[PDB]
RNA sequence: CGGCACCUUACGAGAAAUCAAAGUCUUUGGGUUCUGGGGGGAGUAUGGUCGCAAGGCUGAAACUUAAAGGAAUUGACGGAAGGGCACCACCAGGAGUGGAGCCUGCGGCUUAAUUUGACUCAACACGGGGAAACUCACCAGGUCCAGACACAAUAAGGAUUGACAGAUUGAGAGCUCUUUCUUGAUUUUGUGGGUGGUGGUGCAUGGCCGUUCUUAGUUGGUGGAGUGAUUUGUCUGCUUAAUUGCGAUAACGAACGAGACCUUAACCUACUAAAUAGUGCUGCUAGCAUUUGCUGGUAUAGUCACUUCUUAGAGGGACUAUCGAUUUCAAGUCGAUGGAAGUUUGAGGCAAUAACAGGUCUGUGAUGCCCUUAGACGUUCUGGGCCGCACGCGCGCUACACUGACGGAGCCAGCGAGUAUAAGCCUUGGCCGAGAGGUCUGGGAAAUCUUGUGAAACUCCGUCGUGCUGGGGAUAGAGCAUUGUAAUUGUUGCUCUUCAACGAGGAAUUCCUAGUAAGCGCAAGUCAUCAGCUUGCGUUGAUUACGUCCCUGCCCUUUGUACACACCG
């Protein structure tokens, strides 16, 4: 997150504007690419078939 | 939240005491003749010739280097 | 068969609450009586009629008004009910505060002014507010323009500024007055326009902060309910620090907040190195026993070794791990064992949806408007005040003694800060001085020097002997130094003397569950000087729960509402 604020002159008084703007976290290049509590599971790579048992030599 | 309200008059500034033709005073020209410098002017080496004194009681004031004779 | 009713559903009705009739009503007609036509005026006036009367029945208008009203929804509130959490609530306790003196803040009183904001929590050692000058906004006085710019006036035959000497002044302010010199178109007067304000308005604002609340709360997608506003999800129960989980379930699956996260503390003989850290060896060297030993000093060349401690970066380690009980056998909880660590491992930082007439315009060259703007509410100089004292209150510091005072002796921390041509930083060591302090050199811009900050409680040995005593140290006198231009209304420090209440504190009331409370000091901030204050740090180190809703506050649910500017209605 990066913040801005600033003060605007009007002619009544003044106006204050923030502006808060969260950056997506997977094209930060510096800190984390994630929040801390983002679990990321993997796929699962089973559901292979199984034959015997036998010896490839190489 | 309180009015100043004075007790001693109202004071006026100085102001520039004007004297008409200063220069004429300071010279006495002689027909045919040449400058008399009449006024003993300052011999000071900050301001030389043409800067003069003041021929006031007691004593001979020039006022660009603040000094007094007799 | 007839009744008095009731339960479920909604084909159906209704604005809904609800209704087996309040259904068979825009798909409008079974029969029939009575009544209403926005709210008030008003069931009033008048007339009639009945009545003993009270009054009943019948019954207007003028005028006035934009709503009044019905049912339901969300919220707010309740001197309504039911749950829950919390040492800013209680229980068991500890230390207290409130009783004394003093420090300091507030009100009051006073004042020339005793500047001011804040008034339950969330005003009162708070504005980093420990004010000699400055700060400073207050008071009594004195200067300056630092009034830009377009004009107009004046103006070189000089628009104006500085000024010796005397008077004046608190002042060696030419401030002003006598005084004639000097300077030269920057500038003097009026107009506009400005500008500057610790002047007013925080009830006109920004920003910041505090508070509700660091409690646990908040929200949408799809589905369900409702004509709708809305509602369910977001809940009876159990559990947790927690809307956090188990579970129940017209909801399912999610987001913010919580938790995760980050900083810090505790472990690492496992890595990486260290002459700004330490150690063992080794040189050289000292003292004592002589046993070859034991304590030291020295070594930025002994041109040694190492990382145990020390420092810090990369990691590892804890996830309630394993085992017993209880439990919906679930979330969890309670016991053990192992472990450095088994209370969210300890402590913090960050911290949701909206919002408050919360506090500040006395932090801002942050601000709108109002006021003032040259005899200033601007700025500066001098002196005083913020300290002023019959009083009430709060945050604290010393004490009331022997679990102690003195007097010697022992002698252990951690967090930090530190300068130059300054305007003077931390300051050892030597020498003077009873002290405070002074003087001469050196080190340190710093893991190097101050500094092992040799701190205080604490421990040992003596005196004191229950006595307002050698407890306590106010109040006051005299003297000696330090800072500062300046110490008077004692800045502060030191010496001698003076020896006050207080002999454990009423009604009340605060903080707190483990390296915690309580003592005990030390550093940093303010700071030329001054710390009974804060922000931190370490030393010594407990008693008592590990529970509850009895008091108090807040949250939730139900409930009532004629409130919604929301009960300060
Ligand atoms: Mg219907
Ligand atoms: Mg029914
Ligand atoms: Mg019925
Ligand atoms: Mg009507
Ligand atoms: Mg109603
Ligand atoms: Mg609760
Ligand atoms: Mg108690
Ligand atoms: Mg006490
Ligand atoms: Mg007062
Ligand atoms: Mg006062
Ligand atoms: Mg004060
Ligand atoms: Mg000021
Ligand atoms: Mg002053
Ligand atoms: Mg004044
Ligand atoms: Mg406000
Ligand atoms: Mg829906
Ligand atoms: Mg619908
Ligand atoms: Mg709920
Ligand atoms: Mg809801
Ligand atoms: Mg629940
Ligand atoms: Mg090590
Ligand atoms: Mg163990
Ligand atoms: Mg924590
Ligand atoms: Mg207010
Ligand atoms: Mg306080
Ligand atoms: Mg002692
Ligand atoms: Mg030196
Ligand atoms: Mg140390
Ligand atoms: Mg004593
Ligand atoms: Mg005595
Ligand atoms: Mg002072
Ligand atoms: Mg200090
Ligand atoms: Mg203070
Ligand atoms: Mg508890
Ligand atoms: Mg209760
Ligand atoms: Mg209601
Ligand atoms: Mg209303
Ligand atoms: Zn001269």
């Amino acid at each position: 997150i990066d913040i801005a604020i600033r003060h605007v002159l009007m002619r009544q008084g003044v106006l204050g504007i923030k502006v808060k703007i969260m950056k997506d976290p997977a094209a930060n290049r510096f800190g984390p690419r994630a929040l801390p509590d983002a679990v990321k599971i993997a796929e699962a790579k089973d559901e292979d078939e199984v034959i015997p048992a036998p010896t490839v030599k190489s | 939240r309180k009015k100043k309200v004075y007790t001693t008059p109202k004071k006026i500034k100085h102001k520039h005491r004007k004297h008409k033709l200063a220069v004429l005073t300071y010279y006495k020209v002689d027909n045919e003749g040449n400058v008399e410098r009449l006024r003993r002017e300052c011999p000071a080496p900050t301001c030389g010739a043409g800067i003069f004194m003041a021929n006031m009681k007691d004593r001979q004031y020039c006022g660009k280097c603040h000094l007094t004779l007799k």
